[PDB]
């Protein structure tokens, strides 16, 4: 009886649109007001997704919080990569069914760089033959790879979850029947999940940017998320906050 | 900050 995976399936959140006006020919404004707009939506979805996972509760209700804002940026990211490669086999970022990015937008939106990498992800899903139950334990792991230099409120109860969501992994590993292609495969997954993290750096330095310099551009960041990329997202920037990478 | 844990305080 696959407990922690039922979860998983049970909680992942349905399909959230960004309320773009695709009418409308593209400027970057109003692309990143729609991704602005998007991300909070997907925000709350996230939040909720989260406090229903398995051991949440274990947490200190500060290091709950904490965790949500410091993954955000690779959850999304990595959901993402998922839709576009589950959707449209990789030949288009589906940010939301109503925001699927192109090549041009992916230039107009003025994170190109990153929207290849996203796209070199989306294609990995492909190649490695990610399952959907992988995808749902590795989209859990990556809510707990990111921690501060200076300890959550309780550091005990994360490391003691994070230990155990990696165990979950391990026995979605095991076709089974062979330790050497169960390493081969965590190896392949490990280094997937690690290459998330770059990207939401990328990511997370691009919308740094654009909130300090938003009044210039006619780019509306929401109230909420303006507060977090100017209250959480400058801990990642400034090295406070860092990701756990599974390699070096 | 107050926006996000008001969030996370209700649903
Ligand atoms: C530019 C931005 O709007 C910034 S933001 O959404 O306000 C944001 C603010 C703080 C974060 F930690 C993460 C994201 C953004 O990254 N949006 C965004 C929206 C949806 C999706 C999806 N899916 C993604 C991406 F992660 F896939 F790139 C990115």
């Amino acid at each position: 009886q696959p407990i922690f995976l039922n979860v998983l399936e049970a909680i992942e959140p349905g399909v959230v649109c960004a309320g773009h006006d695709n009418n409308q020919p593209d400027s970057f404004a109003a692309l990143l007001s729609s991704l602005n707009e998007l991300g909070e939506r997907q925000l709350v979805h996230v939040v909720k997704w989260a406090k229903a996972l398995p051991g949440f509760r274990n947490l200190h209700v500060d290091d709950q919080m904490a965790v949500i804002q410091y993954s955000l940026m690779g959850l999304m990211v990595f959901a993402m990569g998922w839709r576009s490669f589950t959707n449209v086999n990789s030949a288009m970022l589906y940010f939301a069914p109503d925001l699927v990015f192109n090549e041009y937008r992916m230039h107009k939106s003025r994170m190109y760089s990153q929207c290849v990498r996203m796209r070199h992800l989306s294609q990995e899903f492909g190649w490695l033959q990610i399952t959907p139950q992988e995808f749902l334990c590795m989209k859990a792991l990556l809510l707990f790879s990111i921690i501060p230099v200076d300890g959550l409120k309780n550091q005990k109860f994360f490391d003691e979850l994070r230990m155990n969501y990696i165990k979950e992994l391990d026995r979605i590993i095991a076709k089974r029947k062979n330790p050497t292609s169960c390493s081969r495969r965590f190896y392949q997954l490990t280094k997937l999940l690690d290459s998330v993290q770059p990207i939401a750096r990328e990511l997370h330095q691009f919308t740094f940017d654009l909130l300090i310099k938003s009044h210039m551009v006619s780019v509306d960041f929401p109230e909420m998320m303006a507060e977090i990329i100017s209250v959480q997202v400058p801990k990642i920037l400034s090295g406070k906050v860092k990701p756990i990478y599974f390699h070096t | 900050d107050s926006a996000f844990s008001r969030l996370y305080t209700r649903s």
